[PDB]
């Protein structure tokens, strides 16, 4: 709400969150961290799970 | 007995599976450390009461190191 | 018959013969999402000699 | 009868205490006796535990090392042939984490 992400349409800015990964008992939050793209529509026909984690590695470096 | 050494050799595969599975789940255990803790758990206990003591035993020998 | 169930399978779009007589090898499965990949399947035996492989592919 | 002198030999060799006259031993023991005879322990839930060992190797295929992925489940479908099971995993995996290796003198 405060910088310039707000600006688009509530369903896809629902569908971002953020996300968990498996916790260490050794954690820290550099450990965990990651962002969530939901699909519930049609849409998941078109992008598969094995792609996600491609994102997430990408956004990880 | 034959098939006593045959099952002997097999505990030998399953502590070196379970050496794999302790190196790259990259505990502080030896070879022989996990053998005392393979025996406590064939014999029923449990691994949530070992880890606790596992974990302040480690915790103190650093303590007087 | 033959062409019946092509029009059987552009105008309606599915498979609903209890023989294999078609081209066409639908699943009972009707899965979640992947559905659309899956479910349908070419039969190369009920392949017709009027037909090419390409031709099968397109319509399917 | 064997239980407690794996405990006796656990706790001599895990805490480096070799001698027997040393009251540290002594107190120990006590606290290791303590914790045993106390309960408060969630037992533990072997669907959990499979869904851990998944989610294990999911975490291994995100930080991709797949060699290390596919020999961890391998290896860990080869293990479950025929409880005891379930206990020195769920074990194996609460004693650590934060760290991977990558599995030297692999070739079976």
């Amino acid at each position: 709400r405060a910088t310039n992400a707000q600006f688009d349409s509530p369903e896809i800015l629902r569908r971002l969150d953020v996300r968990l990964l498996e916790v260490s008992p050794g954690d820290t939050g550099w450990d965990v961290f990651s962002l969530d793209y939901h699909v519930d529509g049609p849409i998941a026909t078109v992008f598969t799970r094995e792609c996600m984690s491609h994102y997430l590695r990408v956004f990880n470096f | 007995a034959a098939a006593a050494a045959a099952n002997l050799n097999a505990v030998r595969e399953t502590m070196d599976v379970l050496l794999e599975i302790s190196r790259i789940l990259n505990t502080g255990l030896d070879m022989e450390t996990l053998s005392i803790c393979v025996r406590l758990c064939e014999q029923g206990i449990n691994p949530e009461a070992l880890s606790s003591v596992i974990k302040e035993l480690r915790k103190a020998t650093e303590a007087l190191k | 018959p033959v062409l019946s169930f092509l029009y059987r399978w552009i105008y309606d779009g599915e498979l609903e013969d209890t023989y294999h007589e078609f081209f066409v090898a639908s699943d009972p499965t009707v899965k979640t999402d992947r559905l659309w990949h899956d479910k349908y399947t070419l039969r190369k035996s009920m392949i017709p000699s009027f037909m090419t492989m390409d031709q099968s592919r397109k319509v399917l | 009868a064997q239980q407690e002198r794996d405990v006796r030999e656990l706790v001599r060799g895990v805490a480096g205490l070799q001698d027997e006259a040393d009251p540290n031993f002594q107190l120990a023991l006590n606290f290791a006796w303590s914790n045993f005879r106390f309960h408060r322990f969630l037992d533990v839930n072997s669907h959990k535990i499979e869904k851990t060992i998944e989610g294990i190797y999911e975490k291994f295929v995100i930080h991709s090392d797949l060699s290390k992925a596919a020999s961890w489940k391998r290896l860990t479908e080869e293990f479950l042939n025929a409880d005891a099971h379930y206990s020195i995993l769920s074990l194996l995996l609460c004693l650590s984490d934060s760290p991977s290796n990558s599995s030297y003198v692999e070739t079976p």
